[PDB]
């Protein structure tokens, strides 16, 4: 069907491996593994100290809808903002209040 | 009712990272460069974690912005491999790899590395010798100067190359003489104070959050919004193009918020983004008189239980009515010994059972059981028929009473609903821990709607369930009702409260998305005020700084981002301090309108390291210079 | 008017304090006795006080 022929001749007129890059040394290889990752990187220290920490107080927003919360519930411990959500909060299936958590990178696992 | 006279709603399409055309080798810009004066060309490669910006130094803009992908695999039909480096890949099968590592301004995947600059190499029509500038990030990691360094001299061989700070770059290009540089990127949020056209390194800061970072945590707010199932597949690319298009910076958050769910007006605070959903008598009639025989038939096995129990009902009754004929004049041990019969206790518990019998009963050879079998259910008809005599006469007696005393009978139906009302809460309440009326409410309540003026449906008890009287259905739907058959109506987004509580986190980074660190505006001012005033060899801080606070990079391009910095630092500084914010010109491409004006420069060319320096010093070694990293 | 930023000492007896507002800020040398007011009011950093500097 012409349009599958034309939709390959597009993807072979996108494609760069049928490119020779008369550019590129072809002596030169490099090694493999040179992907580290920032945590591998930074285990070569043993300049990325410029991050900042805060000593405010912190203000309380509902997990479910981002609402203020006034409240914390005890046992999800989500944060909410009122009776209807509490109400939902607590009907939440078995792995739900963990992934509301999860969107404050708070963990109980 | 609102939903009725609220016009038809007005929804966006979906938009995602898309492929539109090819674009050859652009040989033009290769004549022009061979042109060129002795040392006043370069290729500029402003390295974008976003779209990487390629172009000549003499021209105004660049030719190429790309992501920095690769897509690479074997045509399982074909049979040969296929290669992609950019938007080259439909971001058809979409097997992509990032060169960056994910939500951070560092190249890490180095082989995506090459094949973005391969592809740089060839549109810009390179085929075989030039000056390469490219951006950097801030404070970049040396095994990844090292790592570039490597490729840009012994895979591609340039004759030299230098390294500096997008940031930087779109300073001086608005004539930054001195100021305070904020930079929100893809991969990061920045401030470094410049001074005297000289960065301040030492003194710069990172947030770890950007328009990457949005995008996320746009995703992951609204799968929580429709946990319960959406049939679209949410993509980030998706919640990018919905970050970009619909969310903008509060001016008072607290005060826009609290009130952003209110049901009047949120008809125009809310957004609606919608995916690409599909479409969709004889067999009915034969099917529903199966249906209606099926009914039937349960309505006869309903009614032949409730007359099976309309018999034993009434047999029982006859027993116990029995006993009573004989206890009316027996002794209490003819009593007992009849009620042991019934293992009963009490007459009035006969009573209560032949009454509750009978109170049931009234709802719901041969020939001489038959008949006496049919005398039974004429026992249970006599019930029947005496609730059907009881039940007229009862309800024109309370007609009367609703014309002879009518505020007083409304009284008592506030009397009444209140009871009953009180009865469902005390089975509810408990019920909702003791369990691991309601028509009588509603006819009370259907009276009052009738002819009480002070009751009103918002206190039916069926308003204190409606959807309308909800938060959650406002939060997820809107102001318009919802049904889950519409094909439309659902694969579509609904994105309220997030229109401005993903800026937000910038200025409030722990308390949105628990990023722990300080907000945009306590960083500015903890330079601001407590650093650059301490540091020994700068003169006329603040205030010098103060005069061209500098807006940089796409993530600032949020509606009010300007003004919410601006009185945000406002309350930190001195009264009367002469505090100006402003925005880059084109905050996106104008870092590497920077680098390419900067290019050829003499500052430049005394900053550029050539192949046999870098053959001397290794891949770590910079020289140092106003617009890049120590 | 303003929130509380600082109150520090300069005297061996004479505070600065310093005052916030929405529109900026300002510190404000302190005689002794009008900081002895102050300080049987219950201010501390982060209150909310009202100066009446003449008086
Ligand atoms: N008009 C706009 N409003 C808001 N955000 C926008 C707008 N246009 C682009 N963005 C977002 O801003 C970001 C683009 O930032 P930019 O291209 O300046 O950075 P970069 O050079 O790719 O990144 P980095 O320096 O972190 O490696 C993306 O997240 C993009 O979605
Ligand atoms: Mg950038």
């Amino acid at each position: 069907q012409s349009a599958q022929a034309a939709h390959q001749a597009l993807v072979e007129q996108l494609d760069l491996h049928s490119i020779h890059k008369t550019f590129r040394n072809p002596n030169w290889r490099p090694n493999q593994r040179r992907n580290k990752t920032i945590k591998a990187i930074l285990g070569e220290s043993q300049t990325n100290i410029e991050s900042a920490p805060s000593l405010a107080p912190m203000k309380h927003y509902c997990d479910v809808t981002g609402l203020p919360a006034p409240y914390l519930d005890p046992k999800t411990r989500l944060r909410y903002h009122n009776k209807e959500i509490f109400a939902m909060i607590r009907n939440l299936p078995q792995g739900m209040g963990e992934q509301f958590l999860e969107a404050r990178g708070a963990h109980t696992v | 009712e609102p939903w009725k006279r609220l016009p038809p709603p007005t929804v966006y399409p979906v938009k995602e990272a898309r492929f539109e055309k090819y674009i050859p080798p652009q040989l033009d810009g290769r004549e022009r460069a061979l042109a060129q004066p002795p040392g006043q060309v370069a290729i500029v490669i402003d390295n974008g974690s976003h779209s990487v910006r390629a172009g000549w130094n003499f021209e105004d803009k660049p030719r190429l912005a790309i992501p920095p992908i690769m897509s690479k695999y074997r045509d399982r039909k074909m049979g040969k491999t296929f290669s992609f480096a950019g938007s080259d890949c439909y971001a058809a099968r979409s097997h992509i790899r990032n060169a960056f590592e994910a939500g951070t301004g560092i190249v890490s995947n180095w082989d995506v590395m090459e094949h973005v600059l391969d592809y740089v190499f060839v549109k810009l029509g390179m085929n075989e010798d030039m000056p390469i500038v490219m951006t950097e990030a801030v404070a970049n990691l040396p095994y990844s100067r090292k790592s570039m360094s490597e490729i840009i001299f012994e895979c591609y061989g340039a004759p030299s190359l230098v390294y500096g700070i997008d940031s930087l770059f779109s300073f001086r290009h608005n004539q930054g003489q001195t100021g305070l540089v904020v930079s929100s990127s893809y991969s990061a949020t920045h401030v470094i104070p410049v001074y005297n056209r000289k960065a301040l390194l030492s003194q710069a800061i990172r947030l770890n959050w950007g328009g990457w970072h949005m995008a996320e945590y746009m995703l992951k707010l609204l799968k929580l919004k429709y946990y319960t199932g959406f049939p679209g597949k949410l993509n980030s690319s998706q919640t990018e193009h919905m970050v970009r298009d619909f969310c903008y910076v509060s001016l008072d958050y607290d005060r826009e918020l609290a009130g952003y769910l209110d049901w009047t007006g949120l008809e125009d605070r809310e957004r609606i983004v919608q995916y690409p959903y599909t479409e969709e008598e004889e067999e009915l009639a034969r099917i529903a008189e199966r249906k209606k025989e099926s009914g039937r038939r349960l309505q006869e096995q309903a009614a032949k239980m409730r007359l099976e129990r309309l018999m034993k009902k009434e047999q029982e009754l006859e027993y116990y009515k029995d006993i009573q004929r004989r206890m009316q004049g027996e002794s209490k041990k003819e009593i007992k010994r009849l009620l042991d019969e019934a293992e009963l206790k009490d007459e009035a518990a006969l009573e209560r059972v032949i009454r509750d019998l009978e109170r049931s009963i009234k709802r719901a050879r041969q020939q001489r059981l038959l008949k006496s079998n049919w005398e039974a259910r004429q026992r249970a008809k006599a019930e029947k028929e005496a609730e059907k005599a009881r039940l007229a006469e009862e309800a024109r007696l309370d007609e009367e009473r609703r014309k002879n005393d009518l505020e007083g009978w409304l009284e008592e139906k506030r009397q009444l609903r209140l009871a009953k009302l009180n009865q469902l809460k005390e089975r509810e309440r408990l019920k909702a821990d003791l369990g691991n009326l309601e028509a009588a409410i509603r006819s009370l309540e259907n009276d009052l709607l009738r002819y009480d003026k002070t009751f009103s449906y918002d206190m039916t008890l069926d308003a204190q369930r409606d959807w309308s009287k909800s938060l959650l259905h406002a939060f997820r739907y809107g102001p318009r009702p919802f049904d889950p058959s519409s094909q439309a109506e659902t694969h579509r987004v609904h994105l309220n409260v997030e229109r401005i509580r993903v800026p937000e986190v910038l200025f409030q980074p722990a308390a949105i998305a628990g990023v722990d660190q300080a907000g945009l505006v306590e960083i500015a001012g903890d330079i601001l005020c407590q650093r650059l005033p301490s540091l020994p060899g700068i003169q006329d801080a603040p205030d010098a700084f103060l005069r061209d606070v500098f807006l940089t990079g796409g993530n600032t391009l949020f509606q009010n981002f300007d003004e919410r910095l601006r009185q945000g630092l406002m309350a930190l500084l001195p009264v009367g301090a002469p505090l100006r914010v402003r925005r880059a010109q084109d905050a996106i491409l104008d870092a590497w309108r920077g680098a390419a004006g900067w290019a050829c420069t003499e500052e430049a060319k005394a900053a550029w390291i050539t192949r046999e320096e870098y053959l001397e010093k290794g891949g770590e070694y910079i020289k140092e210079h106003d617009l890049g990293n120590a | 008017e303003g929130e509380v930023t600082e109150m520090t000492p300069e005297e061996a007896s004479t505070l600065l304090i310093g005052l916030k507002s929405a529109r900026g800020q300002k510190k404000l040398r302190l005689d002794p006795s009008i900081y002895e007011a102050i300080q049987k009011e219950r201010v501390q950093v982060g209150d909310v006080i009202y100066i009446e500097t003449n008086t």
